[PDB]
This record gives structure tokens, C-alpha cells and sequence, in this order.
């Protein structure tokens, strides 16, 4: 219980918001015939309500007095899951742009008209050039290494 | 030497006096020397320990086929007891391989700097290349030419794509490696990969 | 061609490919996988 | 050398007494800075190479660890203790009093002086015994002292540590409860619970 608060599963709150969730979709359920494709998709709106909330109770997120889940982001082992992972994701794709972008800026630095292979793309070389941002924090640890990273 | 891919040419920086050359570098990596340097060393090193790792994860497990021994699988063998606690063998395990790797890592840098013995000072390895030591490491004095780098650099990578295999049919199976290998034998045609 | 396909290389014409693609991509993934808060694995 | 196949920094020669070439931060570079230091090192290996006897001595012969020895200041009227016997000038505002005024005098003497070799080695009356008469044994002396004193500090470092992680536990406590069964009383169950 960090800061006070309480497990998703052991919350009354949740499951009021979900009661009433619910109750608010079957109303409009009544005006049409149960054959009728609206009747469909509201009963698809139910059942994937009821599965949302049914995984977030799986998850083991915790609730605040008015029932809603709280993101701890403070290091927990408990919660590495809501910052950390999709953190190094983020970073482990921007890194990958960015190392790309780069690689094609230098690559084209050395042609007699630069400006003009910016407007209109080397297409060939940019594909070329695509696949190698993969391995992009070894290149970048080695460039540091050498030297080479910052301009001089 | 030889093409991994036919119809494309081989990169300059690899002009095949490195054993086990086969011009395999897509995503150039090795542009630099110093990297390509550093990069054979670590290659070197990984086989050397990939080699040894899947040689005691399969051959202690194909006791079954023979009934000789006795002795939990690969993943089961940390929780077992043992006559020290993990803590002690780990600290132990850290202080030899900080010197080891220590010694290892001046001759990267500075060959031929960590030839001499650091106690008895009339001992010494001869003189030879970065990460082939020699001298009392190869007791059985068997001649180190090409061709016998280019085998240990090809077990090294076979035994490198083995480990990797072994840790990735655990997880998705939940078995060992052996009787994965016993099921697909059994009705080859419906036990792969495609469960189905 | 070679004109029309210098044609297709312009900033906005890939810039709009590329976009489409990934906003499709996006779109699917999200389809497949509703409603995510944590990363579970 | 402290680490075979490391080049040298170039202010550290080898001439100096106890010098191995270790500088890995470079805090050395500046001749004025280097010189101050050596005086430093010099005092502070001195101070604890005197502590270790004093730490020791008084827990091996049952009068308790060193730490004991100062819980009475913080109680109210606490009385010190010499040999198992009450001192009669132990109140706590009487032994700041003297301690204050007897090394702030030695140190502030210490501090005056301006010859560079005076103030690590000033010799005359601090040297009894002769021992200095011999200019080929004093390096070899010279260089017994550093190399016992970084022990010494490595030592003293060893005992505060120990202290965190055993609380109310000497030293020699540590020695004979490693000792008994060596392979699980050890560092390795601290370092990972
Ligand atoms: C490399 C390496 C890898 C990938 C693993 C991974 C593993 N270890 Mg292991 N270990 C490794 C080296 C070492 N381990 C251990 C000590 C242990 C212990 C005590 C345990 C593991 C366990 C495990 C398993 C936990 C899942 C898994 C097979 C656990 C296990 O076997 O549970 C099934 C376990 O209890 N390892 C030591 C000695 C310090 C190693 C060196
Ligand atoms: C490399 C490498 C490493 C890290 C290990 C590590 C281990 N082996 Mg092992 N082994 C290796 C190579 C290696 N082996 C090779 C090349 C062969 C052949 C064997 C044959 C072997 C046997 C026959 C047994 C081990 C066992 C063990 C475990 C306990 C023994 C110990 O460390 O003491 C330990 C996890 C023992 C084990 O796990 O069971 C108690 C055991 O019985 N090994
Ligand atoms: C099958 C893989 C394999 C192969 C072909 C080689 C081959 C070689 N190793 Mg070697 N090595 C290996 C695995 C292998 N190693 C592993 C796993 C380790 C880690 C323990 C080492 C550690 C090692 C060291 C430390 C040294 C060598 C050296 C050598 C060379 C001379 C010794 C020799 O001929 O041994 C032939 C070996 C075999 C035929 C293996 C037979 C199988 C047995 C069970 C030679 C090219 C030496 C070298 O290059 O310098 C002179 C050297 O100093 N190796
Ligand atoms: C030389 C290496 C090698 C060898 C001989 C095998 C052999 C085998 N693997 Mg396998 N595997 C390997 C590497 C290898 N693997 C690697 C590197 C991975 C990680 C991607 C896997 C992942 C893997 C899975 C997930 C499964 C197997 C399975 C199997 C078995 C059934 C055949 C099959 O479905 O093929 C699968 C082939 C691949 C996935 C391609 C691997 C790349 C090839 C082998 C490169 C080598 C040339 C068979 C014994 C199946 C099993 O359990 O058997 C019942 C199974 O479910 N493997
Ligand atoms: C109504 C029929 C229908 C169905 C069943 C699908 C089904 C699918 N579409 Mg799709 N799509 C449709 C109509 C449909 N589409 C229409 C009308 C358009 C607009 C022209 C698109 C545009 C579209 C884009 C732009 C993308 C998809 C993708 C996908 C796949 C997402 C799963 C995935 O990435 O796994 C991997 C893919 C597979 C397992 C099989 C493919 C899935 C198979 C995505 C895809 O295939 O990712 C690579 C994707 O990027 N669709
Ligand atoms: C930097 C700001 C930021 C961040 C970190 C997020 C983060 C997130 N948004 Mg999001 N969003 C944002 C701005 C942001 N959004 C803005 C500005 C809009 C309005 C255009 C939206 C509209 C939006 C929708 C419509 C949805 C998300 C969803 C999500 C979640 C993604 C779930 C998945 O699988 O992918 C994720 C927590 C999805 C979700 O399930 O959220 C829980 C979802 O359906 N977002
Ligand atoms: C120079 C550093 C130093 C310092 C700050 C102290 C400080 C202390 N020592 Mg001490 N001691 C030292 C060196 C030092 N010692 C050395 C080198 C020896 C070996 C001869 C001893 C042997 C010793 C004994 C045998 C005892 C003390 C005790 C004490 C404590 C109170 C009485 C006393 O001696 O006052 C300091 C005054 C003069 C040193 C006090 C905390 C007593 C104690 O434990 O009190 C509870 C005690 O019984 N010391
Ligand atoms: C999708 C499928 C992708 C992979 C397709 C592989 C086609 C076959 C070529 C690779 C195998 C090969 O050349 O084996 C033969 C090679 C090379 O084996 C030997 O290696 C020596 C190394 O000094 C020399 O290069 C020898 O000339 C060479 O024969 O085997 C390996 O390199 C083993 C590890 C890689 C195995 C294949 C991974 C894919
Ligand atoms: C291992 C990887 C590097 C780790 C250290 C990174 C920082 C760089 C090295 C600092 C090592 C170091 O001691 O640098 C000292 C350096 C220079 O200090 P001064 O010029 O005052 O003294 C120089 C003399 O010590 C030279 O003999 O930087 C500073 O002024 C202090 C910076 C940290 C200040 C901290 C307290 C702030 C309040
Ligand atoms: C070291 C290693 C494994 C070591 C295992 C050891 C020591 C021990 C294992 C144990 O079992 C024991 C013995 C006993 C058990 O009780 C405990 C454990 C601990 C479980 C594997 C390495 C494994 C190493 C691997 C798989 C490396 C793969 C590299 C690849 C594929 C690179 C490809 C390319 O880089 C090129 C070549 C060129 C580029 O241009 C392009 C790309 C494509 C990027």
C-alpha cells in the first residue's frame, strides 16, 4: 500500500464505476430489437467493457478513494511495468530515429548540391541506410569512444 | 575467402587476412579498425564461453539414453543445494574473475605488457598474438595454423547459434533441450515450431 | 519512368506514405490490443 | 607500479618515497597541490597507524569495543573510565576544555612553519633514538613508513565499516565469528539479502 493506496480487486469504488458503466450502456440497449445490429454492437461495448476492467484488476494497479488506478513511477520492482519498460521502448526507437537521420544527413554531405537530396529523398540509399539504425547503441558507444560523436 | 552471399561484393575493410573471413558485415560495424580490434576479441571470447556452456547443458542431459547418471536440468541446477551458499560462491566467483579479466584486458591495450609472472619473475609467456596467448596455456604444444582457427571460430559460432536456441525453446516448450529434440524425432512432420 | 518516380520521392508524397502506413499500422495494433495501461510481460 | 602495462603520469617519477604512479583522477597535476598532499597523507597515515593499537588493546583485554567507550558522554552526568577506575575529571565539559586547549596549540605550531621538509619530516627533537643519521637507511625507513600507514587507513576503513553493518559488535568479535564457521559468516550475505 503505497501512499495509501489499494489494489484494483479489493476496491468497492472500481466496481461501483463498473456497475455503472454498465447499467448506463444497457439503457439504451431496451430501444431496439435484440436481432437488430445496434443490439450487437452494444453487447460487443458490454463484453469489452467487462474484459477491460477484468484486466485491470488482473494487473495488480492500485486505487485511489475515488477508484481510479494510480501510476507509481518512483523504481518499485512491483510496478516496472507502467514507466520503466515502455520507457527503454521509447528510448530504444527515438534512439533508432534519430541515428538514422543522422547517418542520411552526413552520408549526403559530400555531394556537390547537398540541398537538393534533402527535397527530393535518395530512396535507395535511405533503405540502405534504414536497417542499421537496429544495432544503433553500439555504434553510438563506439562513435563516443573514438571520438568521432562531436564535431570538432 | 569465401562469399556469404554470391553477387554481392565483399566490404574493403575486409581484405581476408583475419581467419574465418567471409566478408559478412551488412550493417558495417567494423568500418572502424579499432572497432573491428575490440570486436574480434569479444567474438573470440563469447565462443570460447558459448562452446563450453552448451557442451555442459547438453552432454549432462543425455545421460536419459544411458541411465548413468543422475542430475537435474539445466535451469534446475541453481536452486539445488550445495555445500556453500550462493553468496559465498558468487563473491568467490568475483574475486578470482576481476583479477583474470583484469590481466586479460592490459594486453588489448598494450601488448605484450603482461608476459611476465608477477611473483616468481623468471617465468613468462612467449611472445605471439592478442588473443592467443600460447606458452603454458597450450600444454600439448599443437601447432596454431589458420586452419585450426577457422574450425574453432566456426564451433564457436555454431555452439553461439546453439545456446541461443536452447534459451528460446525453454521458454516457449518448458522442457529441456533433449527431449525437445526426442518429440520432433518422434512425428517429425507434426512437432515443430507450427504446433499444428 | 524515371520523371514520375522522381515524382514519388517529393517531401510531402513520402512524407504522406509514410504517415498513412504508420497511422494503419498504429490503428491495427491498437485493434489487436485494447485499452493498455502497463506493460504486463 | 600500481598496475603493470599503465603509463605513468609525468609529475610522478618514482623518486619520491612510496610513489607507484597512482593518479587515476589527476589530482596531482598542479605543483603546488602535489606538494600539499604528500604533508596530508603523511599526517593522516600517522594518526590512524596510533588508533589501531588503541582500538584494539583495550577490546582484547574485555574493557569493551570502541564504541562503548563513548555512550556515557551523552547521558547526563556521565563519568569516564580509565582501567576500570572512575577518573575524577570525566565530566564532559572539563574534557572538551582541556583537549581544545592542549592540540590547538600543537597544531597552530605545526602550522607555522614554512620550510616544505620541515613539515613532513622536521627531525631535531622529534628524532631521540639517531635514527636519521644514515641517509641510505632513511629512504628504506621512509618508505616502511607509507607502506604501513595506507594499511593502517585501510584498516581503520575496515573497522567503520563493520560497524554499519554489525551494530554494538567489535572487531575482534568479527575476527571470532568469521572464524567459527567460515564459509556462511562472511561478506557475502550482506552484499545480497
Ligand atoms: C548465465 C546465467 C543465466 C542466464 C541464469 C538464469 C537462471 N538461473 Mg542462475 N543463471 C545464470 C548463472 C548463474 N546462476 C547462478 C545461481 C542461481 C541460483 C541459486 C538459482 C538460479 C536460477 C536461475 C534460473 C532463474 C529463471 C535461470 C535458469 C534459479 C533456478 O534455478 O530456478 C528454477 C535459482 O534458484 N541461478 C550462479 C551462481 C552465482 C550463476 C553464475
Ligand atoms: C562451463 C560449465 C559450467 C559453468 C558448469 C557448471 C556446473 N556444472 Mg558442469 N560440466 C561442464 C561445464 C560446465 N559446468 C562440462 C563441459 C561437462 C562435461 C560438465 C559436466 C558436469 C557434471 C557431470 C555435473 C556438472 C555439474 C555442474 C554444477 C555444479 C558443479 C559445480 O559448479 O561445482 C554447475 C552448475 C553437476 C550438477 O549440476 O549436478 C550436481 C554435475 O553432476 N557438470
Ligand atoms: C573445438 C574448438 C576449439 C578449437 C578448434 C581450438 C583450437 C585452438 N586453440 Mg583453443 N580453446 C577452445 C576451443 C577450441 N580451440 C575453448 C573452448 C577454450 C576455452 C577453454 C580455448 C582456449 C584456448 C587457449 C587459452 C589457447 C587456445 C589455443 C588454440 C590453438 C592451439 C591449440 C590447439 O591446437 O588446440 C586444438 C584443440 C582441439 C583440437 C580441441 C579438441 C577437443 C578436445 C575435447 C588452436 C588453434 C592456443 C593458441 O592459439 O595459442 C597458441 C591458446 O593459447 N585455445
Ligand atoms: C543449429 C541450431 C538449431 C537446431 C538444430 C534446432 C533444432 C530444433 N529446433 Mg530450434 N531454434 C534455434 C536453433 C536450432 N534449433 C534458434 C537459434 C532458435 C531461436 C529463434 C530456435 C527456436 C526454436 C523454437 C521456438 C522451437 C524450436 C524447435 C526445434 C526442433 C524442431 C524443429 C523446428 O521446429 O525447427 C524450428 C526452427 C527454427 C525456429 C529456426 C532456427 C534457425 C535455424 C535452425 C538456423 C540453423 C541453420 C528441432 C530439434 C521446436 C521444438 O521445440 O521442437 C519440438 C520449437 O518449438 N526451435
Ligand atoms: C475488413 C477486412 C480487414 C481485415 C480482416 C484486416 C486485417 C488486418 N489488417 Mg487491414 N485493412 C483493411 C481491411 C481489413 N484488414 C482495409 C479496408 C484497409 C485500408 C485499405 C486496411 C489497412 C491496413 C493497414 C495499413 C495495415 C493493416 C493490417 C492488418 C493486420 C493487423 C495485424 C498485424 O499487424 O499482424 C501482422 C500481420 C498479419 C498477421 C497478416 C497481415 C490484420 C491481418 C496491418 C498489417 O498487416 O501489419 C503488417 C497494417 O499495417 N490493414
Ligand atoms: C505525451 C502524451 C501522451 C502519452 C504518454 C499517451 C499515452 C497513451 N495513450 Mg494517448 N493521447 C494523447 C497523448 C498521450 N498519450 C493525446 C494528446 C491524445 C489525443 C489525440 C491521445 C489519445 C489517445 C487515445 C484515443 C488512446 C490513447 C491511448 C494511450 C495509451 C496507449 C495504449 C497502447 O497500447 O498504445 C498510452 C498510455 C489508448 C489507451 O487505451 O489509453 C489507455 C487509446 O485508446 N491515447
Ligand atoms: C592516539 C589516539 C588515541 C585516542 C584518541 C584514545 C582514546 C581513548 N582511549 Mg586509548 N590507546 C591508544 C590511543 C588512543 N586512545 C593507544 C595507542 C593505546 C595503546 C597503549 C591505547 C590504550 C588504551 C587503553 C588500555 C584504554 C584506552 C582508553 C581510551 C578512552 C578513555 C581513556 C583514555 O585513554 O583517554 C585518552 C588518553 C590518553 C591516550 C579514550 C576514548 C580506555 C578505555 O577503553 O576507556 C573506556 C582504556 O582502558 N586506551
Ligand atoms: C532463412 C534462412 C537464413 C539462413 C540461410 C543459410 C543458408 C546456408 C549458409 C549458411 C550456413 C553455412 O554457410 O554453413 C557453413 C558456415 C561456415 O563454416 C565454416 O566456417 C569457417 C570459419 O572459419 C570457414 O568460413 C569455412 O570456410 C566454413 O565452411 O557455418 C557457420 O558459419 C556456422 C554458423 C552459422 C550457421 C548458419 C546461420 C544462418
Ligand atoms: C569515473 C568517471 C568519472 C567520474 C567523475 C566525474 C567528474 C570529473 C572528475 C572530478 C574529480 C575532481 O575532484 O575534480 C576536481 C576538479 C578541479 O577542482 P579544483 O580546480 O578546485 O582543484 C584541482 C586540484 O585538485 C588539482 O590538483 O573539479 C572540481 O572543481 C570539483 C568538481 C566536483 C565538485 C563536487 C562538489 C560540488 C559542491
Ligand atoms: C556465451 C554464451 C553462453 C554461455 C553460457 C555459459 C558460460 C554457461 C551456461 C550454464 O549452462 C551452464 C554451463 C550450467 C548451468 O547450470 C548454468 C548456465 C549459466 C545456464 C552464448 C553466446 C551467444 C552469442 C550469440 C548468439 C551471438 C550472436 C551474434 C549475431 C547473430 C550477430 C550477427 C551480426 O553481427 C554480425 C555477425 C554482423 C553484423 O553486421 C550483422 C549482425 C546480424 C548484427
Amino acid at each position: 500500500d503505497i501512499s495509501g493506496l489499494t489494489p484494483c480487486k479489493d476496491s468497492k469504488q472500481f466496481a461501483k464505476r463498473e456497475k455503472q458503466q454498465i447499467k448506463k450502456l444497457e439503457s439504451s440497449l431496451k430501444l431496439y430489437a435484440p436481432e437488430s445490429a445496434p443490439a450487437l454492437a452494444l453487447n460487443a461495448q458490454i463484453e469489452k467493457t467487462k474484459r477491460r476492467f477484468d484486466n485491470y484488476g488482473k494487473y495488480g494497479l492500485l486505487c485511489g478513494s475515488d477508484g481510479l488506478p494510480h501510476l507509481i513511477v518512483n523504481g518499485d520492482q512491483r510496478h516496472w511495468g507502467e514507466f520503466i519498460t515502455p520507457g527503454i521502448l521509447f528510448l530504444y526507437i527515438a534512439g533508432w530515429i534519430g541515428w538514422v537521420g543522422r547517418s542520411y544527413l552526413i552520408a549526403i554531405s559530400g555531394e556537390k548540391k547537398p540541398a537538393m537530396k534533402e527535397i527530393i529523398i535518395d530512396v535507395p540509399l535511405a533503405s540502405r541506410i534504414i536497417f542499421r539504425g537496429f544495432i544503433w547503441p553500439v555504434a553510438a558507444y563506439r562513435e563516443f569512444l573514438n571520438g568521432d560523436l562531436i564535431a570538432k | 575467402k569465401g562469399e556469404w552471399l554470391p553477387g554481392l561484393a565483399s566490404p574493403d575493410y575486409l581484405t581476408g587476412s583475419l581467419a574465418g573471413d567471409n566478408g559478412f558485415d551488412p550493417l558495417g560495424l567494423a568500418e572502424d579498425p579499432e572497432n573491428l580490434k575490440w570486436f574480434v576479441q569479444a567474438e573470440l571470447v563469447n565462443g570460447r564461453w558459448a562452446m563450453l556452456g552448451v557442451a555442459g547443458m547438453l552432454l549432462p542431459e543425455v545421460f536419459t539414453k544411458i541411465g548413468i547418471i543422475n542430475v537435474p536440468e539445466w535451469y534446475d541446477a541453481g536452486k539445488e543445494q550445495y555445500f556453500a551458499s550462493s553468496s559465498t560462491l558468487f563473491v568467490i566467483e568475483f574475486i578470482l574473475f576481476h583479477y583474470v579479466e583484469i590481466r586479460r584486458w592490459q594486453d588489448i591495450k598494450n601488448p605484450g605488457s603482461v608476459n611476465q609472472d608477477p611473483i616468481f619473475k623468471q617465468y613468462s609467456l612467449p611472445k605471439g598474438e592478442v588473443g592467443y596467448p600460447g606458452g603454458i596455456f597450450n600444454p600439448l604444444n599443437f601447432a596454431p595454423t589458420q586452419e585450426a582457427k577457422e574450425k574453432e571460430l566456426a564451433n564457436g559460432r555454431l555452439a553461439m547459434l546453439a545456446f541461443l536456441g536452447f534459451v528460446v525453446q525453454h521458454n516457449v516448450t518448458g522442457k529441456g533441450p533433449f527431449e525437445n529434440l526426442l518429440q520432433h524425432l518422434s512425428d517429425p512432420w507434426h512437432n515443430t515450431i507450427v504446433q499444428t | 519512368m524515371r520523371d514520375l518516380k522522381t515524382y514519388l520521392s517529393v517531401a510531402p508524397v513520402l512524407s504522406t506514405l509514410w504517415f498513412g502506413s504508420l497511422a494503419g499500422l498504429l490503428i491495427e495494433i491498437n485493434r489487436l490490443f485494447p485499452d493498455a495501461l502497463t506493460f504486463p510481460f | 607500479h600500481w598496475m603493470p602495462g599503465e603509463p605513468r603520469p609525468a609529475y610522478l617519477d618514482g623518486s619520491a618515497p612510496g610513489d607507484f604512479g597512482f593518479d587515476p583522477l589527476g589530482l596531482g597535476e598542479v605543483p603546488a597541490n602535489l606538494e600539499r598532499y604528500k604533508e596530508s597523507e603523511l599526517i593522516h597515515c600517522r594518526w590512524a597507524m596510533l588508533a589501531v593499537p588503541g582500538i584494539l588493546v583495550p577490546e582484547a583485554l574485555g574493557y569493551g569495543n570502541w564504541v562503548k567507550a563513548q555512550e556515557w558522554a551523552a547521558l547526563p552526568g556521565g563519568q569516564a573510565t580509565y582501567l576500570g577506575n572512575p577518573v575524577p575529571w570525566g565530566t564532559l565539559p572539563t574534557i572538551l576544555a582541556i583537549e581544545f586547549l592542549a592540540i590547538a596549540f600543537v597544531e597552530h605550531q605545526r602550522s607555522m612553519e614554512k620550510d616544505p621538509e620541515k613539515k613532513k619530516y622536521p627531525g631535531g627533537a622529534f628524532d631521540p633514538l639517531g635514527y636519521s643519521k644514515d641517509p641510505k637507511k632513511l629512504e628504506e625507513l621512509k618508505v616502511k613508513e607509507i607502506k604501513n600507514g595506507r594499511l593502517a587507513l585501510l584498516a581503520f576503513v575496515g573497522f567503520c565499516v563493520q560497524q554499519s553493518a554489525y551494530p554494538g559488535t567489535g572487531p575482534l568479535e568479527n575476527l571470532a565469528t568469521h572464524l567459527a564457521d567460515p564459509w556462511h559468516n562472511n561478506i557475502g550475505d550482506i552484499v545480497i539479502p
